[PDB]
């Protein structure tokens, strides 16, 4: 045994499930109509909605 | 084949319906996505997305700056994206007050890591760097996201804001007081062949000359001290083989009636800059001159 | 609104598996000898160019002036080639032996290491490669051609063994040797002879011409130049005319190796690294 | 600064020196970058001292 002791720390992850409770109509969500923008490549064009 | 098709007027590529509209209306459905005018359809700015860490995104929230990439020999980052303002430390042309200013803004890990990477190998900067163009947008999370422009103009979407490229004043360089009507802008990197001070000279030249032979001929006569320094280091230290005393490449062209002055602001640290409003990007590779 | 699409017909019966092989090569590059409209497959690629006694440099000199088309679509009994124009952007397959990244400048090279095959035909497509590896390959091949005559010694075999391999990011790749059976091909013989001639004339005439110019020396630069040449160095004028014209014709017989025009610059590669998006450049 | 021909020994003067980076030699200047030009003249000589006890006699 040496002259010193050892305190050792260690974290441990836990796969868990929360449950979220909220009141009626807490926040207001404001949306618009989704817009398509277009990026042109040759063989595969993309559209970002 | 017949005369009516070649006698018809050309079909309006915008006023004809989109591919989604001619797919919907032939089958008559509805969706929550508004379709009838696609964005970016009348665009010629050839964009390219880019991921950057937080240390290289300072001085980039304001749009318009050179997103010049580099490569390190270490295999985990194959490239990195330096800004032109961040290259000012290795720029010998940058004054000491301006250098002490812009070292007080890039104090994150990535900037100084790139600074250590720049001056380590047996090469110069012209085979170390690679130019891309100008940045116009920024997402600005922790790992940000940049959209450069390789070829075209610098505009916001829906064409309502012509973005402008700024360069710092210690890299601006014009050569005649009578500026031409149309002028081009090139990226000069010269080398002073001093032993310890092999840090290069960075210049953004704005001239009316578009030819290449008559540009390097008037470029030999404006860096003759560094040319003689190249020959001097060639003769006093033989059996070492340097090369590419200067390198130029075509960056783009501007209109010469709107190249003006401004100042960047970033965490209330102003910096006087030369601003190019209606910039275009038409790249050329790193050519050299002795 | 159809675009410029060269109709490339074939001259041979193909199975369905042959078309299934060929439909994997959509976004690839193809060299074409002339900007035509209707063409067979005998003028489609590089196998029409490949000579037994001519090599890499003579293939490259016949590669600077080719319309680098693509393959937009393949269908029954025909191919639809797509000529690119400078300014637009197109998808290019990663058919080269070496991968790319985001931001590189890409150019063309003959395939050093070894597709459709017929009895007399083998469809072959050129390597597309970033610029620093291209310059590395040029400076490897010229020096490996320069070790041709003194190949008999035991050290220089290890030296050309070292020179035979290159290194890119995770690409420990090696090239074939230009010299076959201890005598150089006439292509690389001309390529090395031009370099030896321009060096041997530069080490001979420049001293006389710089000491002629030194009386009209109006700069602080030419004197250091002639001092350098003097430190190294320790007839009828038609011979001088012939020597200067020989110098410039051996320079003119060399410009296939002195440079490479940038053709493609990548913008974003596909994940799993099989294709990319490239703006074409002249 | 000693003036040999006209015999006017100038007693004590400030000067500001640097390494001229084209070579490994010194360049002397005044307080406004005047580039002191006595060293071209054969009529004068100078003595230089530095705050690290260095001694430079210049003809």
């Amino acid at each position: 045994h040496p002259g010193f002791a050892l305190t050792a720390v260690r974290t441990d992850t836990f796969e868990v499930d929360m449950l979220l409770y909220s009141g009626k109509s807490c926040t207001s969500v404001i949306i618009n109509n989704p817009i398509v923008t277009k990026e042109e490549r040759d063989i595969s064009t993309t559209y970002h909605v | 084949m017949d005369a009516r098709a070649v006698a018809k007027r050309p079909r309006d590529p915008a006023d004809e319906d989109n591919e989604l509209v001619t797919a919907l209306k032939a089958k008559r459905e509805v969706n929550t996505i508004s379709v009838r005018y696609l964005y970016h359809a009348d665009h010629q700015a050839l964009t390219a997305r880019f991921f950057v860490p937080e240390g290289l995104v300072e001085f980039e929230a304001q749009p318009g700056a050179l997103l010049i990439r580099m490569e390190t020999g270490c295999d985990s980052p194959r490239h990195l994206y330096i800004s032109l303002y961040l290259l000012g430390i290795r720029a010998s042309n940058v004054s000491a007050s301006t250098r002490c200013l812009l070292e007080s803004v890039y104090t994150a890990s990535a900037a100084r890591a790139a600074l250590q990477w720049l001056d380590l190998g047996p090469h110069l900067l012209h085979r170390r760097l690679e130019t891309l163009g100008c940045v116009k947008t920024v997402s600005l999370g922790i790992t940000s996201l940049l959209t450069c422009v390789m070829r075209g103009y610098l505009y916001n979407t829906l064409k309502t804001e012509v973005f402008a490229l700024m360069i710092p004043k210690d890299m601006y360089l014009t050569w005649e007081e009578t500026r031409g009507r149309l002028q081009y802008v090139y990226l000069i990197i010269v080398y002073d062949y001093d032993g310890p001070e092999t840090r290069p000279g960075i210049y953004v030249l704005t001239s009316s000359i578009a030819h290449w032979q008559t540009l390097v001929d008037v470029a030999r006569g404006k860096f003759a001290r560094e040319r003689c320094s190249f020959v001097n280091r060639r003769i006093t230290r033989p059996r070492q083989i340097p090369l590419c005393t200067g390198v130029i490449q075509k960056l783009g062209w501007c209109l010469a009636d709107d190249i003006h002055t401004s100042f960047l602001v970033h965490k209330e640290l102003k910096l006087s800059v030369v601003r190019l409003d209606n910039f275009s990007v038409e790249l050329g590779d790193f050519r050299e001159f002795v | 609104a159809m675009e410029a699409n060269i109709f490339c017909t074939f001259d041979h019966k193909l199975s369905i598996a042959d078309v299934g092989k060929l439909t994997k090569l959509v976004a690839a590059v193809v060299p074409i000898p002339q900007r035509l409209h209707l063409i067979k497959h005998y003028q489609l690629g590089l196998h029409q160019f490949v000579d037994h006694t001519r090599g890499y440099v003579r293939l490259r000199g016949l590669l600077r002036n080719m319309t680098l088309t693509l393959m937009r679509r393949v269908e029954g009994n025909q191919i639809l080639l797509h000529v690119p124009t400078h300014g637009l952007l197109y998808t290019v397959l990663n058919t080269g032996p070496v991968t790319w990244e985001k931001g590189d400048a890409l150019c063309v090279l003959p395939p050093l290491f070894h597709l459709l095959t017929l009895g007399q035909w083998e469809l072959v497509l050129p390597w597309i490669v970033p610029m620093p590896l291209a310059l590395e390959i040029n400076q490897r091949l010229l020096i490996m051609g320069l070790f041709s005559l003194d190949r008999s010694y035991e050290e220089v075999k290890a030296a050309v063994q070292q020179l035979q391999t290159i290194t890119f990011r995770d690409a420990t790749f090696t090239i074939p040797d230009p010299v076959i059976d201890q005598h150089l091909l006439i292509d690389m013989k001309t390529a090395c002879l031009s370099m030896s001639m321009v060096a041997n004339l530069a080490s001979e005439l420049t001293m006389t011409y710089v000491r002629k110019l030194a009386l009209e020396d109006s700069s602080m630069l030419l004197v250091k130049c002639q001092e350098l040449l003097m430190r190294l160095d320790r007839v009828s004028p038609d011979d001088e005319i012939a020597r200067l014209s020989a110098l410039f014709v051996m320079l003119r017989q060399l410009d296939d190796l002195i440079r490479e025009q940038v053709v493609f610059t990548v913008c974003d590669v596909s994940p799993d690294n099989k294709s990319a998006t490239c703006i074409f450049k002249g | 600064v000693v003036r040999c021909v006209r015999a006017q020994v100038d007693l004590g003067v400030e000067v500001r020196a640097a390494r001229c980076p084209r070579t490994g030699l010194w360049i002397v200047r005044d307080r406004r970058g005047r580039l002191r030009r006595w060293l071209s003249q054969p009529e004068v000589c100078v003595l230089y001292v530095t705050p690290d006890l260095d001694f430079y006699w210049v003809l």
